């Protein structure tokens, strides 16, 4: 239940791990229901990811990396300006190195399959597609929204798009980068991603 | 008239969020150096 339980992401990983828990305990002094941290999932699916010019990546490559979800919009001057920004710092910061170390997955708020396209030939880093389910799950796992039209759980607005949220494994919030948060501080957050400690494991 | 829609959350409940325990489990392993032979032996039964 990281960062927040009330997520279809976290609906899905209870049910699925909880029935898991139960069908052991058929099989066989177990604790029902399991505990958050015994709770795993597979936050990628195989055809989810899919980097530059149209050939999957799953999952498991991402190894040893501090992966960051861009959640960005196409039309929008925040995204505009933020772009070449994240894109200095990819660059930079992969370049820096004998070792790949950061990982950014996209996901989009284009209104349509033109707009993505156009979107998407300028980010190089992996990308999720706009008609999976997932692109929408975890918006609402992450609490991004655009406006106030997802039928909301009492949530507030963690954040309004461009974000930058650097993930865990199991799904939990590793640290947010606050370009449009608390501290308002744009394009100039990605300096406080630190990639020691956020590692996917 | 339409309804303006409510969004708003207080500084406790956006970043006093409940966080992620500290792992610890870090015992301090010691090694105790091995006694060594006790090779010494007196003067009277040395010579006497």
């Amino acid at each position: 239940s990281q960062p927040v339980f009330a997520s279809p992401l976290n609906v899905e990983k209870r049910r699925l791990n909880e029935e898991r828990a139960l069908m052991q305990a058929q099989k066989a002094n177990i604790q029902l229901p399991p505990n958050y941290g015994d709770m795993d999932l597979i936050l990628f699916p195989e055809g989810s990811l899919k980097n530059s010019n149209n050939t999957v990546i799953p999952q498991s490559h991402l190894k040893g990396k501090s992966v960051a979800l861009y959640f960005a919009d196409g039309a929008d001057p925040k995204c505009a300006s933020l772009l070449p920004f994240l894109l200095n710092y990819y660059r930079t910061m992969n370049e820096g190195g004998a070792n790949q170390k950061i990982e950014i997955i996209f996901v989009s708020l284009d209104r349509d399959r033109e707009a993505f396209e156009s979107h998407r030939a300028h980010m190089p880093w992996l990308s999720i597609d706009l008609e999976n389910p997932l692109t929408e799950i975890l918006k609402r796992h992450f609490r991004v929204m655009k406006e106030y039209e997802v039928p909301t759980y009492g949530y507030g607005s963690r954040t309004g798009v461009p974000s930058v949220i650097v993930i865990g494994s199991d799904g939990r919030e590793a640290q947010f980068l606050p370009i449009c948060s608390g501290l308002e501080e744009g394009d100039r957050a990605l300096l406080r991603w630190d990639w020691r400690n956020t590692k996917f494991a | 008239p339409p309804t303006l829609p409510f969004h708003g959350e207080s500084a406790y409940r956006t970043d006093y969020v409940p966080k992620p325990l500290p792992e610890v489990a870090k015992p301090v392993e010691v090694k105790l150096p091995p006694t060594l032979p006790f090779n010494a032996q007196s003067c009277y039964r040395s010579e006497y």
